[PDB]
This record gives structure tokens, C-alpha cells and sequence, in this order.
């Protein structure tokens, strides 16, 4: 038997990241030349990553630990636009490190919520060394935390317990979201993606909305719709490994004024998975399950999609 | 006259994504495939750019005043996928329309395009295709 199934979310909520821990679990995962494909991505992640930072430096005024550092800047931004895209020559590479190294940089990475950064910043920076080794090939990890906007909708398809999926990811930007009604019929499943990271940072479409408030707004918008009364709908609380390390030094009052629980990763997540499930009208007759994900771990997501095909295998046989 | 590619020309749309976009073949068969992942419009708001530098300059204002209205604004039809910054640098330069006004725009629809779109359509039958039909 098929099964349509939907990947919703706002924009950077894990959705593609899904798809891709799909391929590698129910998919006989990539190949040595597809790898290879992504180690652009990762440079092109990587630079875009150091260059918000660098940026946010004046913008937040906030001084280099050691001034010297200042004139690495100014070359990087010239280097960005001279060099092919998706590259990382040495002397690039050997700019970057050292700007990571700075007490400065550090400083403006730690405040990240105040500009705008990719999830994966501190994961790439980290380990640049590593990325730029010559005969480099990327990891799992690796491609799994490569960042690539999607825009429109694509499917994929696979086999499990017997199961034919027909599986849709669509964008989670505002604009793209008109296009979700032309795949609303017949919809079998949603997996609902919300980043748990997101109660502190602001929306890239409207730097003056918060990233959850305009989650909120969305999944009260899908879950309360005529089209999936019928169609089973699980929330995929997301990014719970980057969730329960700023819920250690950012407060989810920055999100929710009222929030009078304790700043961790228990507390905090269980009040944010109420806001979510309390905005069913009907949960009366129909239940909404959530699990706590981490996209990006294999085994994580391997485990909750064999639950999500137990709730679907269930729901059906009624 | 028809235009059918020759081997080697549809074979070099996948050394590059410009090759792909600045043939006119090769944009032709990347719509159809953007047609199917529902992100035409993409494709669409950067040929408007072109025809906006490079076409009749006594009427810029006219035109960059219809794209916004058909792409960038709220809700528009097209509406494209661009951050707020993009999209603020954008609405200002408006005030004062000219040439190349929708340049961060388009190059940011350009990027859009060339890492998640692009790189399915080399994979997909739309463009094996293309490939098998290719001449000698
Ligand atoms: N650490 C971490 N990163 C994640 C998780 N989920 C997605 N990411 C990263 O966040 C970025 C956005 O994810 P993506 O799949 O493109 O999101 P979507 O397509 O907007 O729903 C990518 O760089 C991912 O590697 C997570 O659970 N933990
Ligand atoms: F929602 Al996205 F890339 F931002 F799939
Ligand atoms: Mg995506």
C-alpha cells in the first residue's frame, strides 16, 4: 500500500535534513562522486558562516582580541568576492582559522540570536582544518549538516515495512508556503518540523518577528485545516542537541514573557511542546504525537521514523 | 527553425549551472523541470532582470515597477523566495528605479537556483533525456 506523506515546517526547521537521513537509512545512502558534490556546499556554508560573523563584529561593536585580526578581516571580504564560489583556497582557509581563534569572533559567534547564522557555523569553523585536508571527503555528518535553501516542492520515494512512501518536501519561507496547497489531497501523514533553537533568534524574511511566534502561527494554521482531519499529524520538535545548550545561557522568557519553569532542556522543552499541541481545535477526536529530534542524528531519526510508520501502520488498520 | 543541441552542448549544461542558464535550450528544458518542483517563478524573475539591464531602458521604471508587483510584493503571484535584508535593499533602490536595481535580488535568486534547483535537474529524466537525444 502507498502513503503520501508531508515534510511541513518554517524555513530552517530540519525538513531537508529528514529527507536526507531517509536516503541514508531507506535508501542505500550516497555515493563517492554524490559526497563529493557537497564539498562546495560546505565551503560555501563555511565562508558565508565566518563572513556573517566578521559582519556582526560592527555591527553589534564588538572589538577583535587582538587588533592584528582587523586586517585578516578586510582581506577575507575581498578574497569572497574574488575567488569561485564554493571554494577554499589556503590562504582563505588560514584567514578564517585565524579569525576563529579570536576572543572577539567568539564572543560574536556565542551571540549568534543577534544576527543572523547558519545552525551549522560552529560545526564547520570548528573543524575547518579537518575540511581542507588534502584527499578531504565529506562524512555523513558532514552532508547531513550542509545547509541549501529548497525551494518548491520535491519528492523522493521509498520502501519500508511494506510500505510505499511517497514523501513531499516543500520550502518553509513565507513565499513558498502558497505552494502547499497543491499537495494537500490525499495527504496519508505531516511530519511537522519546529526548531526548538528558534524562541531567541528573529524570522530571515522579517528580522522583527521571532522564530518560533511565526512557527506557532504556522503549524495553528495546518494542523486546524479541513485537509488533514483524516491524515496523520506527528511534530518533529527539532534541533533538541543545539536546544539544550542555549536553553543554558538564553531564557525561554525571550520567547515566552510568562514562562516561570526552570531554563532547561526538560522544563523548557516540555512548556514549548504544550504552546504547540494547545493549538489543536480538535484534539477531542484527533491526536497529534511529537517526538524530541535531532535530524542530523542517523539513529535519532531513524528510531522516531520507525515510530511515525507504527502510527501510520496503526491509523490504518481503522 | 527548430534548435536541437548536439551532444556536446547538452552535455556541457552540467559543467556549470550558467552554461545551463545562458543557453536558451537549456533554460527552455530547466523550466520544464522547475515547472515540476513548482519553482518556476525563479527562473522567471531572473530572466525579467535581464530583460530589464539589457532591454529597452525608456521604460525601467515601468518595468521594475511590474516585477516588484508580480514577484516581490506581498503575497505576489510569482512571489520569489528572498531574505528580508535582500528584500529591503531592493524596495529602496525602487525609489529611484534604474538598471541594475534587482542585482542582489537577482543574485540571490541566481544562488537559490543553482544549488537546490540545478543540481536535481542534471540527475533528473528530464535532462537524460535531453542528453539521449543529443546529436551525433
Ligand atoms: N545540530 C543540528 N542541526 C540541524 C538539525 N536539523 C537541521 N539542522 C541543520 O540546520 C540547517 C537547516 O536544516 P534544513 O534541513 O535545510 O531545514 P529545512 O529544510 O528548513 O526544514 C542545516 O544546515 C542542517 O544541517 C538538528 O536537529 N541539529
Ligand atoms: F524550509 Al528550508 F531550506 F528553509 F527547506
Ligand atoms: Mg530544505
Amino acid at each position: 500500500r502507498t502513503v503520501k506523506l508531508l515534510l511541513l515546517g518554517a524555513g530552517e526547521s530540519g525538513k531537508s535534513t529528514i529527507v536526507k537521513q531517509m536516503k541514508i537509512i531507506h535508501q542505500d545512502g550516497y555515493s563517492l562522486e554524490e559526497c563529493l558534490e557537497f564539498i562546495a556546499i560546505i565551503y560555501g556554508n563555511t565562508l558565508q558562516s565566518i563572513l556573517a560573523i566578521v559582519r556582526a563584529m560592527t555591527t553589534l561593536n564588538i572589538q577583535y582580541g587582538d587588533s592584528a585580526r582587523q586586517d585578516d578581516a578586510r582581506k577575507l571580504m575581498h578574497m569572497a568576492d574574488t575567488i569561485e564560489e564554493g571554494t577554499m583556497p589556503k590562504e582563505m582557509s588560514d584567514i578564517i582559522q585565524r579569525l576563529w581563534k579570536d576572543s572577539g569572533i567568539q564572543a560574536c559567534f556565542d551571540r549568534a540570536s543577534e544576527y543572523q547564522l547558519n545552525d551549522s557555523a560552529g560545526y564547520y569553523l570548528s573543524d575547518l582544518e579537518r575540511l581542507v585536508t588534502p584527499g578531504y571527503v565529506p562524512t555523513e555528518q558532514d552532508v547531513l549538516r550542509s545547509r541549501v535553501k529548497t525551494t518548491g516542492i520535491i519528492e523522493t520515494q521509498f520502501s519500508f515495512k511494506d510500505l510505499n512512501f511517497r514523501m513531499f518536501d516543500v520550502g518553509g519561507q513565507r513565499s513558498e508556503r502558497k505552494k502547499w496547497i497543491h499537495c494537500f489531497e490525499g495527504v496519508t501523514a505531516i511530519i511537522f518540523c519546529v526548531a526548538l533553537s528558534d524562541y531567541d533568534l528573529v524570522l530571515a524574511e522579517d528580522e522583527e518577528m521571532n522564530r518560533m511566534h511565526e512557527s506557532m502561527k504556522l503549524f495553528d494554521s495546518i494542523c486546524n485545516n479541513k485537509w488533514f482531519t483524516d491524515t496523520s499529524i506527528i511534530l518533529f520538535l527539532n534541533k533538541k542537541d543545539l536546544f539544550e545548550e542555549k536553553i543554558k545561557k538564553s531564557p525561554l522568557t525571550i520567547c515566552y514573557p510568562e514562562y516561570a519553569g526552570s531554563n532547561t532542556y526538560e522544563e523548557a522543552g516540555n512548556y514549548i511542546k504544550v504552546q504547540f499541541l494547545e493549538l489543536n481545535m480538535r484534539r477531542d477526536v484527533k491526536e497529534i504525537y511529537s517526538h524530541m529530534t535531532c535530524a542530523t542524528d542517523t539513529q535519532n531519526v531513524k528510531f522516531v521514523f520507525d515510530a511515525v510508520t507504527d502510527i501510520i501502520i496503526k491509523e490504518n488498520l481503522k | 527553425l527548430v534548435d536541437i543541441p548536439t551532444k556536446m552542448r547538452v552535455e556541457r549544461w552540467a559543467f556549470n549551472f550558467s552554461e545551463l542558464i545562458r543557453d536558451p535550450k537549456g533554460r527552455q528544458s530547466f523550466q520544464h523541470f522547475l515547472r515540476k518542483e513548482f519553482s518556476g517563478e525563479n527562473l522567471g524573475f531572473w530572466e525579467a532582470c535581464e530583460d530589464l539591464k539589457y532591454g529597452d531602458q525608456s521604460k525601467v521604471k515601468e518595468k521594475a515597477e511590474e516585477i516588484y508587483k508580480l514577484f516581490l510584493a506581498p503575497g505576489a503571484r510569482r512571489w520569489i523566495n528572498i531574505d528580508g535584508k535582500t528584500m529591503d535593499i531592493t524596495v529602496k533602490g525602487l525609489k529611484h528605479p534604474h538598471r541594475y536595481v534587482l542585482d542582489a535580488a537577482q543574485t540571490h535568486i541566481y544562488m537559490l537556483m543553482k544549488k537546490d534547483s540545478y543540481a536535481r535537474y542534471l540527475k533528473s529524466p528530464i535532462y537524460k533525456e535531453m542528453l539521449a537525444k543529443a546529436i551525433e
